[PDB]
C-alpha cells in the first residue's frame, strides 16, 4: 500500500527508489530464459539448471 | 515549490508553497468597496507644509498629521486628476533561506 | 532523474539542459555475482599430481 | 464574503492584490535546518508539534 | 499494437507575457493571468485540457 | 518594526507647476511602494517621472 | 469591464467576445488599419528525441 500518493494533489511522482531492487518486473510479451540454482550446506551455489 | 500535503478534516486539496516570490501587483479600480477607488489608490501626505523646519516632530506624528491628496480642501482644483490618484503596479520581490 | 524541475506548475524555462537530466548508475543489474551452465560429459580435469 | 450576495471571484476582484495573514500554516525557523544540511532534505516527515 | 490508454486527470499550465513597449492605455492593467486547469487529480472530468 | 513612514520630502505637482517654491510636504513610503514617483505624480505629459 | 469583475469576464470568454469591426458602436471611430491585422506570426520550437 503506497499511502504517499493520493488524488488530492496536482502531481505525485511515483518514486520507487526507496525500496529494494525487487521493484523490477517482466514485460508481458517478452521471452525470458529461466533457470534454477541450489545451495550447499556451506552457501556454495551450484550451476544453473 | 513545496506541496504541503492535504490537511485532515478539510475538503481542500494539497497546498503549495513558495518562499521565492517574483510578483508584480496590479490594482484593478472598481467601486464595490468604496466609491472613490474607481480612479485609483489614494496618495497620502501631510495635513500642512513644514511649519518652522520641525520635520522630525512632524515625522514622528505621522498618525495624526496625515491626509490624502484629494481630501486637501485647498487643492480641490489646483491638482490634475492624474496627479492625485495612483494606478501603477508594485514590484514584489524577495527570497528566503531554508 | 536527479533534477528538481519535476511536477512544477511553472515549467516555463525547462529544456533538455534542465528537465530530464539522468543518472544511469541506478539502472544496474545483478552483474557482480553471475553464473553459467556446465556440461556434464565434457572432460575438464580436476587432478593435479 | 456572504455567499448569498457575491461569488468568490467577484468578491476577490474588488482587491485581488490584497494579502491575508495565515497562522493556520506556519514556517518553523530552527538553526539546525540552516546549519545541518540533513534537515533541509526532509520530504513529508511524520512529526508532532 | 495498441495495448492500453492513459487516465488523464489534470493539467498544470502557466503563461507569461512580456511586451517591448508599454501598454497603449496610460492606466491599462496590461498582462492579466487567469485561472486555467490548475486543478487536483480528483477533478478528473476536465482531463486532457 | 520600520514598516511605513514619511521618508520623502518634495514639493507638490500642481496643475500650474511651481517647483521654484521652497516649501515642502512629506510623502508616505511603504515597503512595497508604487512603481513610480515617491511624491504625487504619474503618467507624465512630457517625459520621465 | 463593468465593475472590476475581470475574472468573471475572463472565465466567460466564449460568450463575452466579439470582433472589433462588428462592434456597432465603433463603426466609424476606429481606422481601417486598427481593426484588421495583417502581420506575420513567428512560429518557433524544438523537440526532443
Amino acid at each position: 500500500i503506497e499511502s504517499e500518493w493520493n488524488v488530492n494533489t496536482q502531481y505525485n511522482s511515483n518514486y520507487d527508489l526507496n525500496y529494494d531492487s525487487r521493484i523490477k518486473g517482466f514485460q508481458k510479451g517478452e521471452i525470458y530464459r529461466l533457470g534454477i540454482q541450489f545451495q550447499d550446506n556451506k552457501g556454495k551455489w551450484s550451476e544453473v539448471v | 515549490l513545496v506541496r504541503i500535503p492535504a490537511q485532515a478534516n478539510s475538503n481542500l486539496g494539497s497546498l503549495n508553497y513558495y518562499a521565492n516570490i517574483d510578483k508584480v501587483l496590479t490594482f484593478n479600480r472598481s467601486e464595490q468597496i468604496s466609491e472613490i477607488y474607481k480612479n485609483g489608490y489614494l496618495i497620502y501626505t501631510t495635513k500642512d507644509w513644514i511649519t518652522d523646519g520641525k520635520i522630525a516632530d512632524l515625522f514622528n506624528n505621522a498618525i495624526s498629521q496625515t491626509i490624502s491628496v484629494d481630501q486637501v480642501q485647498d487643492w480641490l482644483t489646483r491638482i490634475a486628476d492624474t496627479d492625485k490618484y495612483g494606478t501603477e503596479p508594485v514590484s514584489m520581490k524577495y527570497k528566503s533561506n531554508p | 532523474r536527479y533534477d528538481k524541475n519535476r511536477g512544477q506548475v511553472n515549467n516555463l524555462a525547462v529544456s533538455p539542459t534542465n528537465f530530464n537530466l539522468f543518472n544511469p548508475v541506478y539502472s544496474q543489474k545483478n552483474n557482480f555475482f553471475t553464473f553459467r551452465t556446465i556440461d556434464y560429459e565434457r572432460f575438464s580435469i580436476n587432478y593435479f599430481p | 464574503y456572504n455567499p448569498s450576495t457575491t461569488n468568490a471571484k467577484d468578491f476577490v476582484d474588488g482587491s485581488p492584490s490584497e494579502f491575508l495573514v495565515d497562522e493556520n500554516i506556519v514556517t518553523m525557523h530552527s538553526p539546525d535546518v540552516e546549519f545541518d544540511d540533513r534537515l533541509q532534505n526532509i520530504t513529508n516527515g511524520k512529526f508532532k508539534l | 499494437r495498441i495495448i492500453g490508454t492513459t487516465h488523464l486527470t489534470n493539467t498544470l499550465s502557466d503563461i507569461s507575457v512580456i511586451t517591448s513597449t508599454p501598454t497603449y492605455g496610460n492606466y491599462a492593467t496590461g498582462f492579466y493571468k487567469g485561472k486555467v486547469a490548475n486543478m487536483n487529480i480528483s477533478t478528473s472530468y476536465y482531463g486532457g485540457r | 518594526q520600520l514598516s511605513a513612514g514619511l521618508f520623502w520630502s518634495d514639493n507638490v505637482k500642481f496643475q500650474d507647476p511651481s517647483p521654484q517654491d521652497k516649501l515642502e510636504r512629506l510623502w508616505m513610503v511603504y515597503p512595497w511602494h508604487r512603481n513610480g514617483s515617491l511624491m504625487n505624480m504619474g503618467v507624465p505629459t512630457e517625459g520621465t517621472r
